[PDB]
């Protein structure tokens, strides 16, 4: 549970609808096909998977270690987003 | 530039089937929703790159390692992340580019 | 008038020579074939007339390439207000 | 004469003359400038062969076959422009010093203060 | 690499960071030219030196010149450490013999002058004070 | 004496007679890293033995990284095995180790100086540069690093007995030149 992702996931539902709002318009098809598209994108929002970049990946012998800036993690039916992660791993 | 890896993410499978939603069972036009995934990739890099104040750590069993056209991939086993609480993970997945 | 330092010699005398001291003070401091190929008449849609190294600085690539791809496709001037220059 | 040789000639031959400025071009234009600003004298002084340095007497100048003079120095200014936009104590060589003058030390020494240099008064 | 080999030739001390501080040799080149022409010299066929030289950059008086010079030849013969280069032992030796009389330096200062870690120098200064022992000469 | 000297790494070299393409190892491959900016070679590490292999485009490997020849041969061998799984028709074969490096104790201090100046024609002590010692030995050709708390490195050579004869041809200098 988090409220600071319902918050981005908010902030990313307007702004995408008011950025696409122009190409809407250009396009000619209605105002009303957006707010359809806000109403079932916002109904369809209601496997342990981590998406980042990352800054610096050491390796010594056999220890693992990586910087990692903004991401989402998907991890135990839970998701995450983190600014800065370090990995420090063990290999065999 | 904007990586497209963002759409793997729960929320960009979501925007993914909304989007194939409304040009399946509906008459949107297509290509359309290729510019709202790059819209999508440039929210989701500036929003995850300002709006974000969590750090993890990761702690397990290297599994598995890669690197190609500047993609890192990383497979931990039994691995504990610490959030700023501590969650067990028997298997995580992990894909990185360059910042740069 | 002038002003006569006072101090042990050794130091000044050290900070005139080698002191193992430097720096501290800025001054005067200072790849596939065919592809290559459509780029290079890409570069020559543009503009016919290019110098070699222009076209070095401009595909950013491994150079070597670069100069059998120029040599196949397009004829050295040598000479002339295009010198240097692959048409 | 030498004395005021010392005093007033050294910060004007310094100082009417201090100032180069080299020109560099670019392409934005720069410069670069160095001037000269006191100079300094020491009192007289002797760097042996392995690199120490001590006072000097004139006996020990006569008996060693030494060069009785004095160490110099110049604050030299270094400035860097980009064009008028504007972004060290040097060695400089050693000066003979005459005996019974200002910078040597026999000028303030007493009568047995030079019976103790053995200096003849 | 030829004027560091006219030094060692003349009974001279410099340093390898005094002829660095004059010409940017990049120091691992400089140490394979040095080597292979030390080579060139065999087939055409001493710390104590550079104590009264940072005496000098510090301006210390003799007693403690020769202090540390005693300073240095026994340590030298105590062993432990050994040297981990010589330049270390003669700032360490240098600064137990003036922290022995009353002249203030302190370590910021002779650290910055001589160029040399203030970790290393009381490093040095925990071991050496821990041999203080036998290194009196009267 | 009774010390014998343990071996620390071993480098060899496998010709597998092939050629290879970059990408496509990099994308099918498990653990491997490759990076063309830095190194045009694919850094593959195995676990039994704990060995590094640098595979090259032209079809010759490096297998580094052993404690002893049978885990460089049979870990060569599991890198030729997995190259032939991937899917390239490579062959073991010109396995010829290159470099064997080990390492003993002698168990007292060494005088570095006075050996530097009595085998002067074999010795290269610099303190400021490098606290060991660099001897140089003829008979047989090994590069041997002596410290001063007694720990011998040697290496430079091809079988093993070089380096058991090099460190029996050493041991009565280095008794030669203790302290305590």
């Amino acid at each position: 549970s988090n409220a600071e992702a319902s918050r981005v996931y908010e902030i990313i539902v307007e702004s995408v609808v008011n950025e696409v709002r122009e190409d809407f318009e250009n396009a000619g098809i209605d105002e009303q096909t957006l707010q359809d598209l806000k109403n079932i994108w916002q109904k369809k929002l209601t496997e342990n998977l981590m998406l980042c970049l990352y800054d610096k990946v050491t390796r010594t012998k056999a220890r693992w270690k990586c910087s990692l800036k903004d991401g989402v993690v998907t991890i135990n039916r839970n998701d995450y987003t983190f600014q800065k992660a370090q990995v420090e791993a063990e290999w065999v | 530039g904007y990586y497209e890896l963002y759409r793997r993410s729960t929320i960009g499978n979501s925007l993914v089937d909304a989007l194939d939603t409304l040009i399946s069972d509906g008459r949107i036009e297509a290509s359309l929703a290729m510019r709202v995934l790059e819209t999508f990739d440039k929210v989701v890099a500036e929003t995850l790159k300002d709006n974000t104040q969590s750090k993890l750590t990761v702690k397990g069993n290297l599994d598995t390692y890669g690197f190609c056209d500047d993609v890192w991939t990383f497979i931990v086993k039994n691995c504990q992340v610490t959030v700023e609480s501590v969650i067990s993970v028997d298997k995580l997945r992990i894909v990185a580019c360059n910042s740069k | 008038r002038i002003t006569t330092l006072d101090e042990t010699v050794g130091v000044t005398m050290s900070h005139t020579g080698m002191s193992m001291r430097s720096d501290n003070s800025n001054f005067l401091k200072v790849m596939p074939k065919k592809e290559i190929l459509d780029y290079l008449f890409k570069l020559f849609d543009e503009y016919d007339y290019w110098s070699l190294k222009g076209l070095k600085e401009r595909t950013r690539q491994p150079e070597a390439h670069l100069k059998e791809c120029l040599d196949k496709v397009a004829t050295l001037v040598k000479k002339g207000p295009y010198a240097f220059k692959y048409t | 004469s030498f004395n005021q040789f010392v005093d007033y000639t050294l910060q004007d031959i310094i100082c009417e003359d201090s100032t180069l400025i080299l020109e560099q071009l670019a392409q934005i234009s720069r410069k670069y400038e160095i001037s000269f600003g006191k100079i300094y004298v020491t009192k007289p002084m002797v760097n042996e062969s392995d690199g120490v340095t001590h006072a000097l007497y004139p006996q020990e100048a006569r008996l060693r076959n030494l060069t009785y003079s004095s160490g110099l120095f110049v604050d030299v200014k270094k400035r860097t422009y980009e064009l008028k936009y504007e972004l060290g104590k040097v060695f400089i060589g050693r000066l003979p010093i005459m005996l019974r003058s200002k910078n040597c030390y026999l000028s303030e020494a007493t009568e047995s203060d030079l019976y103790k240099l053995k200096e003849c008064p | 690499a030829s004027i560091l080999i006219g030094c060692r030739r003349a009974e001279v001390a410099r340093t390898f960071k005094e002829i660095q501080s004059l010409i940017h040799v990049k120091t691992k080149e400089f140490g394979k030219t040095l080597n292979i022409m030390k080579n060139i010299l065999r087939g055409k066929s001493q710390n104590l030196t550079y104590i009264p030289r940072f005496c000098s950059h510090l301006g210390l008086p003799m007693q403690v010149t020769t202090s540390a010079e005693y300073t240095a030849k026994k340590c030298k013969e105590i062993k432990e450490i050994a040297g981990k280069s010589p330049i270390t032992i003669a700032v360490v030796s240098i600064y137990l013999n003036i922290l022995l009389f009353q002249i203030p330096i302190t370590a910021a200062k002779v650290g910055q002058t001589l160029q040399v870690t203030e970790g290393t120098i009381k490093s040095g200064y925990k071991i050496l004070y821990e041999h203080r022992d036998k290194l009196v000469d009267p | 004496s009774g010390i014998v000297p343990t071996l620390q790494n071993i480098v060899a070299t496998v010709t597998l007679g092939c050629r290879l393409d970059l990408k496509t190892v990099a994308l099918h491959a498990r653990n491997a890293e490759y990076n063309p900016k830095r190194f045009a070679a694919v850094i593959m590490r195995i676990r039994e033995p704990k060995t590094t292999a640098l595979i090259f485009a032209s079809g010759k490997m490096v297998v580094t990284g052993a404690k002893s020849e049978d885990d460089s041969k049979l870990a060569s061998r599991k890198y030729a095995r997995i190259i032939q799984k991937i899917g390239f028709a490579a062959k073991f074969t010109d396995f010829k180790i290159q470099n064997i490096v080990g390492s003993c104790d002698v168990k007292f201090p060494i005088r570095l100086e006075g050996l530097a100046f009595s085998h002067g024609t074999f010795s290269s002590y610099e303190p400021e540069l490098f606290p060991g010692l660099i001897y140089r030995m003829v008979k047989p050709k090994i590069v041997l690093l002596i410290f001063v708390s007694g720990k011998i490195v040697l290496t430079g050579a091809k079988q093993r007995e070089e380096i058991y004869q090099a460190f029996e041809a050493i041991y009565p200098v280095l008794s030669e030149f203790r302290k305590m």
